[PDB]
């Protein structure tokens, strides 16, 4: 693995010397005599479905630690673990805003991108790794924030929907599917509280900021894609490390960057010095509890409410089950850890009141012709 | 049974003995149908450590 690896990320600076070339020449002085015609055609008919099967059956080896075996035998060295990361971020910035010079084989970097995700083992990489590949995992993130950034203010129609185009077709196929796997993967595996700690957190409130940000929107472009937005935004939530949604206890968490950097710091870099102002157009849980319970005693329908069945309520239907277990009413462990007072109010009540207004939504629209909402509620819920 | 230690030398020449030489090979659609699946099933044999 560690050769095969090797050879791989040998082929991704060799795959960034052609895409360059392919850029130049789709820009200025077309030329189609393509002196990689080898390399492009080795890079997309062997390499991806070779990563595509290899990461396949080695899942499990990768995430492999000696503290907990996965596998049937033998786990992963820190290196193969830092080669595997690095792999996947030159392959991610390898696709950034290319998806369309792929043509056809632009399906398979995604997929590859998919797999690669669901084998990183982020906690060993960030906690014990080189600054080289730490930096590179933390480049996609903010890449993948300020991609986004620019996607939600042009579904604002600052722009009719140049490189709008480019970013709305990557966004929408590569960086979308492959962000939601991503934070699906480390929810599994519980590595929120070791991975986005200190500048992905920075990230991660950034694209929560701006995922959210599209409840005033009302345009055809926002409204197909409502269930990929909602959908990485409940698996941002399950991995995210901070009770964004309960800032008035944020001072009991020590996966928060208000703890862990000093208030001399985080004014280098900007933040709103205050924890409530990182995303203030989000409401609290208190406030987000009490409009999803007005709307479903109302008997409001889906389409007076379109954001809040689409994107509030798969954030909730994640939201409540990580802190439940991390606040009060939680089986605690606790006799050495319970000093500090849980950083969450999140009890069996909310889950219950959040349920029962779930299955009074949707008996308001029962009757209705069409509702496609339902069964991406149903497994959310 | 389990593989003799000289198998899996055998595997990895033929692996990289493929790799190398395809890697070198002008696009041959044919040839490169039915290769890739050789490189996947035998790099799904060895085992990675």
């Amino acid at each position: 693995a560690f050769g095969f690896l090797q050879q791989l990320l040998r082929w991704m600076d060799i795959s960034q010397e052609f895409i360059a070339h392919l850029e130049a020449v789709v820009s200025s002085g077309r030329v189609e005599k393509s002196p990689h015609e080898q390399e492009i055609k080795f890079f997309a008919k062997i390499l991806l479905p070779l990563i595509n099967q290899y990461f396949t059956n080695h899942c499990l080896y990768f995430l492999s630690t000696p503290a907990k075996v996965l596998g049937s035998g033998g786990h992963a060295s820190n290196k193969e673990k830092e080669m595997i990361t690095s792999l996947f971020c030159k392959l991610a910035a390898l696709v950034r805003h290319r998806v369309s010079l792929f043509g056809t084989d632009a399906p398979a970097v995604v997929n590859c991108l998919h797999i690669l995700a669901r084998s990183l083992d982020a906690r060993t990489v960030m906690k014990s790794g080189p600054e080289i590949v730490k930096a590179g995992l933390r480049s996609f993130f903010e890449s993948a924030s300020e991609d986004i950034e620019k996607m939600v203010e042009n579904l604002r129609l600052g722009k009719v929907s140049k490189g709008v185009g480019q970013n709305l077709t990557y966004t929408t196929v590569a960086l979308l599917p492959v962000l939601t796997t991503l934070f699906q993967h480390i929810a599994q595996h519980q590595f929120g509280d070791d991975v986005i700690l200190d500048d992905v957190q920075v990230s991660c409130y950034r694209t929560l900021c701006s995922i959210y940000s599209l409840g005033t929107t009302k345009n055809t472009y926002v409204e197909k894609l409502r269930p990929a937005l909602g959908e990485c935004l409940a698996r941002l939530a399950a991995a995210m490390p901070v009770a964004f949604l309960e800032p008035q206890l944020n001072e009991y968490n020590a996966c928060s960057v208000y703890t862990t950097k000093s208030p001399r710091e985080r004014a280098i870099l900007g933040l709103p010095n205050s924890v409530e102002e990182m995303c203030p157009d989000i409401p609290v849980l208190d406030r987000l509890m009490a409009d999803i319970g007005g709307l479903a005693e109302s008997g409001a329908r889906y389409t007076e409410m379109p954001h809040v069945i689409e994107i509030t309520l798969p954030m909730l239907c994640s939201y409540l089950p990580r802190w439940w277990e991390r606040g009060p009413e939680a089986p605690p462990p606790a006799l050495p850890a319970g000093a500090p007072p849980p950083c969450t109010a999140v009890t069996s009540d909310h889950l219950n009141s959040l349920l029962g207004n779930i299955l009074r939504i949707i008996v308001n629209n029962l009757g209705i012709d069409e509702a496609t909402w339902m069964k991406r509620l149903a497994v959310f819920a | 049974g389990v593989t003799s230690e000289e198998e899996l030398h055998l595997t990895r020449k033929l692996f990289w003995g493929i790799f190398d030489s395809l890697a070198h090979k002008k696009y041959d659609q044919e040839l490169y149908r039915m290769a890739m699946p050789c490189l996947c099933a035998i790099a799904g044999a060895l085992p990675p450590d």
